[PDB]
């Protein structure tokens, strides 16, 4: 009945693709990654002490309190997803810190991978660099208060936005509206046929 | 229709049995045939070529004119369901509207009288109400070659009566093609018959020199 | 007279829900065996291999690295073992003069794909609920490696189906032949343990291969064994599809009575 | 363990008597 | 015979269907009975009551005399085998010497006029040469009783007219109970008649009476 | 007019020869699968296992000590997944109102029984023949623990055929039921690797008891472990014939069309 | 036909019981077993070694010289399956002696187990203090030229015939016989159907 | 614990009933 008509495809297919091209192509803005891989030696437990810290509560607030990440993040004011709002709780902006430094561990070789992001190129990669030094910071401090930081590769400085992929998630959601698409049609047609 | 040249064997383990050779046979037209036959011949292979159940593997059949599906005694339908669901396969089949389906159905319904055995799965019927059930979907379709297979035999006289009441209906635009062992019926239900015997097929006009030719 | 695609639509959509009411069951116990059977699965390996996945890696948690890898799994095994019956048990209907045996195999895996694409989302979903990572990282490449993967395992189903149809027993063959396949593709634990003086025989199974690939497209840190490829499962699923089209053509009168 | 055994004694006995009952009521009804 | 009180039902969806209720009739002797019904009674589950295929649940029948099998139209068969092992199975069921045996399995090729197609699996026989090595089966053992289930609809004359002369060779010590739906066969191939309607079973001596109560 | 027992001889044979030659079947195939794959199997697990069993116990030789704890439990792995198709692929054939289900489903538990000695027979000697350990130390109680199995196992193939009539779906739940007991009874593998934290589960198993004495009585060095008993199987066989027994008089009459 | 007619039964239940019946009960001589249980430490190394030696031609060639083994072997005329006949090949003498003095290894302990046979009580004590002594020997002179014997249960001296077990064999012989009788009889029936 | 005992024995009970009532209704 109502939902038989041919409006259907508009409510899947059709009006998700304009929304998503209108908010990727004119209202995103760039988020520049800087990645730098490092490690510590003198293994495992004193690598995921450092995976644990990176993301600590304590860590984030000396980045706040020495390059202003509050103020930054929050300067692009046409994308309205990835924008940190004014006045946002505290645990949001750790979450928000959370979701933009991205930690990765290898099992083989145990070498931590940083990727920052940031919304200027120089600002990625200083905040890379404040991450590496503080960590090697703490770990000095740590095993001396109760060590050192090997950079395999050091931060780099990004020419082009690696984030957002615009044409890559455009086409990723489009088979996944048709996919949807297909099983409600196909959920549809078996409720009007059964009734 | 038209009937051309066919081979039709099966894989016996015993070579092969060829039961139909060089078959070259033009049907008539506008007249109910029957198809009397004998044991050990092909009325159901040849009933089967028509409704194109199975292609000729040897051979090919060119028929310019609707057929009806083949009725028979056995096959055709799908056990453990009941006759709806049946039903509503069988008028989706032929790409239909909802209208039509529904009022083919309810023609279905009220041709047979079934009551609650009729919202019953496919096994618990008896060996009439599921002829008289393929009996009376096989005129609920509009077609003109309507195929029956001694679909009677194990149906009452009602059921012979309203079968023949609804034939009487639809006379004038249809024709039917039936085989059967009881040719008191087939002497009354036919104009011309058609003789198998050794793979060979033969037509006879008068209804009697077919029986004559059947018993002799 | 109305185009045969459309003829095949309707014939396709008829034996759909047709096929439906019996796969699902009018006692509706479908649904709760083939949303129940995998998290009882999911919870069976949890609880005898958890210590073992730690151990073996820690980057990422046992109940996601199975599930990617065992709902595709389920999916293929699903459509290589019931279409055996697409044809054996629907031999009474060909009697109307339109059904064929490939609109019968199709509806069949048509059916399944919406069924274990369900299954699917509300799992991915269920585990995103639970806390746990829910968004393949490269959703593209896990698109194109099911695609492959589909391909490949409907091929096979419908050459077996071709193949079987003059001796049922085959039934207990691929029955036997499921039992490897669900512990050789390493669905259960990853393949760093497996002794690499072994590899060859087990880099012979396609399925592994396309496990692996959906494993290595869907988390952002997991790294194929090497010999690992694309271009092995796609040539398989290519020659096999061909050749049982191929003996599906040859023996498409065969397939009556 | 006197009472114990007595028991488990009766219970399988019994259990035996079960058995062969109906394997003579089984034996002797299909002769129809 | 004397065929006591019973109830029969079978396990409906919708409840209970009731189908025989406190039937106390007792049947005629030495005489042939002919069972009529209608689509939809127990002629069927009756007949097969009249076999001991299946016992009843709520009575009993009391039978002092020995019953043959029913023949029917279905069922009593193994497929996917030839009508040769079939025959050695049946003779063998009856605790049977080598010598009787072979020469009852003799009778029944001779019987059915059947060539290489009697060494074939069950899946490859029309519907008529079943009915004829079953029709064959059931006059080869002797007994008092035949139960025929309308076993001639899908044969030829030559069937009818062996079969008639097999059991006028065969008279004066067996009678038979059957059912069919053409009463021509009926009326001189029975002696008195028994109409079954609403569960009710009903006798009638005379064949033509008991024709114009099914038509009534 | 005959005794009931001299007309069950004849039912029973009759049926024994019938099953006979579908069992082993017209091809001649059944013979050369049934010698043919058990030898295929012990190559495969000796392949994969030799070294590590050879690791865990030296006293005596893998060919000879899987061999007498799978074919026992072929035996009854084959007679409790037989059963199920001697009354519903068996149904047509009752119209003779001489043949129960009792007797068909006990007829193709004597034909497997049959089948398996005969394998049993040709394994020994065969095995005997190429140079290892064949005659049982203790025959005696092989022989009572292989009549024991023999019990427990029929009778759980008449429970489950009862139960199974409504619901022809159950066969794959026997055959999922099939999986794990061929690894958690220990046939594969010596049960000492086993951890001693996880051994209640082990113990819950009766087939386990019964391999573990069949070892034991066979070989002269077999050590059982503690817990392993004669009572419990002993005791499952009973109550559960006398529960088979009860259902299938309990649904007699039902067990037709 | 000519299989059938009862005789079938004697065939292979009757004859073989009474042939067994008569040499089991009367011409059969009895074997008295001597148990002793040994280990060697100072662990599986040498405890093989030992196992080995134990059936080495070169200990029963000692043996032989020492307690004239062959001589007794043959004194039991009543018997005729288990006696060592005069000028027999010496590998059918090594093939006996392997066949008598019976070794066992414990997988968990790794005790070594003899038991030895022999036609008189005191002999096989003999033997297996013999064997004992012998192998402690060997087992010096190997740690000398290239340890220690440790007995944990000595050598016995036994009452009665453990072996051979008459009523054992008998019970278990005809429970073979019959079930080879009702594999036969269901064969010999099937060929005469089938035929 | 009053309520685990009462539902163990509930379940036990319950268990025995459905086998007695079983066997009496077979003789
Ligand atoms: N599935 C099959 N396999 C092999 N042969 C078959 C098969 N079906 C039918 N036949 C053969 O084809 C012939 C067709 O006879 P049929 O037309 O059924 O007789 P009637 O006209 O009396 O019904 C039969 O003689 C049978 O031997
Ligand atoms: N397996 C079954 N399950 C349930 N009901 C059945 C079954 N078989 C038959 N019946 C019912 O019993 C009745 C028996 O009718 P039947 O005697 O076969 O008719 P006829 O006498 O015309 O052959 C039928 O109406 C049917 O509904
Ligand atoms: F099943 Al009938 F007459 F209706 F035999
Ligand atoms: F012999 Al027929 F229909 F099979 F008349």
């Amino acid at each position: 009945s109502r939902l038989t008509a041919k409006r259907l495809q508009w409510a899947l297919v059709y009006l998700p693709m304009l929304v998503a091209t209108v908010y990727f192509l004119v209202f995103s803005a760039d988020r520049y990654v800087s990645e730098s891989v490092i490690t510590v030696r003198q293994s495992r437990e004193d690598t995921c002490y450092l995976q644990t810290y990176i993301h600590s509560m304590g860590l984030l607030q000396k980045l706040d309190q020495q390059l202003k990440l509050r103020e930054h993040f929050g300067t692009p004011l046409r994308d309205p997803l990835f924008r940190l709002w004014g006045g946002t709780s505290q645990e949001w902006f750790l979450e928000y810190y959370r979701s933009r430094v991205e930690v990765l561990m290898d099992d083989i070789c145990g070498l931590l991978t940083v990727r920052v992001q940031g919304f200027e190129p120089e600002f990625a990669q200083a905040l890379n660099r404040a991450i590496l030094e503080e960590s090697e910071r703490f770990v000095n401090e740590l095993s001396h208060r109760m060590k050192s930081l090997v950079v395999v590769e050091p931060p780099v400085l990004p020419e082009i936005a690696e984030y957002p992929r615009r044409w890559y998630n455009l086409a990723t959601l489009l088979v996944v509206c048709c996919l949807i698409y297909g099983v409600v049609s196909l959920v549809v047609a078996t409720i009007r046929d059964h009734q | 229709i038209e009937l051309r040249n066919l081979t039709k064997w099966y894989p016996t383990p015993h070579g092969r049995r060829y039961v139909f050779r060089n078959l070259n046979f033009r049907f008539p037209d506008d007249v109910s045939i029957g198809l009397i036959g004998r044991n050990g011949a092909g009325k159901s292979t040849l009933m089967r070529l028509l409704g194109g159940i199975e292609a000729p593997n040897e051979g090919e059949v060119v028929t310019d004119v609707s057929i009806s599906w083949p009725v028979g005694l056995s096959g055709g339908f799908q056990g453990s369901l009941t006759a709806r669901e049946n039903v509503k396969f069988v008028c989706r089949i032929y790409g239909t509207s909802h209208e039509d389906m529904l009022r083919k159905v309810r023609f279905v319904e009220e041709f047979a009288e079934i009551g609650e055995h009729f919202d019953l799965p496919m096994k618990t019927y008896s060996s009439g109400m599921r002829s008289r059930v393929a009996f009376g979907l096989s005129m609920a379709f509009d077609f003109d070659y309507y195929l029956i297979d001694e679909a009677m035999a194990v149906g009452d006289a009602q059921f012979r009566a309203k079968s023949r009441a609804v034939f009487d209906s639809r006379v004038g635009q249809a024709n039917m093609i039936l085989v059967s062992h009881n040719m008191n019926d087939i002497k009354e239900y036919c104009d011309v018959v058609v003789l198998v015997d050794q793979g060979q097929a033969t037509l006879y006009e008068d209804v009697e020199a077919g029986i004559a030719a059947y018993q002799g | 007279k109305r185009s045969p695609w459309q003829i095949q639509q309707a014939v396709l959509f008829a034996l759909f829900l047709r096929e439906l009411k019996t796969r699902l069951g009018g006692r509706w116990l479908g649904v709760f065996w083939v949303l129940l059977e995998p998290v009882a699965h999911i919870a069976v390996m949890t609880t005898l291999f958890s210590l073992a996945h730690r151990a073996a890696m820690p980057s990422i948690e046992y109940p996601v690295f199975l599930i990617t890898g065992l709902i595709p799994f389920f999916m293929f095994r699903g459509l290589v073992t019931r279409l055996m019956e697409a044809i054996d048990s629907n031999r009474g209907l060909f009697a109307y003069r339109q059904v064929k045996p490939i609109d019968t195999v199709i509806a069949r895996a048509m059916l399944e794909i919406s069924l274990q694409s369900i299954v699917y989302l509300i799992a991915l979903g269920t585990l995103g609920w639970l806390g746990f990572h829910f968004l393949p990282v490269r959703a593209l490449e896990l698109a194109g490696v099911s695609a492959v993967l589909i391909m490949l395992g409907a091929s096979l189903g419908l050459f077996f189906a071709v193949v079987t149809n003059e001796i049922p027993q085959a039934r207990a063959i691929v029955r036997i032949s499921l039992l490897p396949l669900y512990f050789v593709s390493g669905v259960i634990f990853p393949v760093h343990t497996i002794p690499p003086q072994y590899l060859p025989l087990l880099q012979l199974n396609p399925v592994l291969h396309l496990i692996e690939l959906s494993r290595a497209s869907f988390f952002p840190q997991y790294r194929v064994l090497q010999g690992i490829n694309l271009a092995y499962p796609a040539g398989f699923a290519l020659l096999s599809l061909f050749l049982a089209l191929m003996l599906y053509r040859l023996r498409r009168h065969q397939l009556a009575s | 363990r006197r009472w114990y055994n007595l028991a488990t004694l009766l219970v399988v006995c019994c259990l035996i008597y079960g058995v062969v009952s109906l394997v003579v009521a089984t034996i002797r009804d299909h002769q129809d």
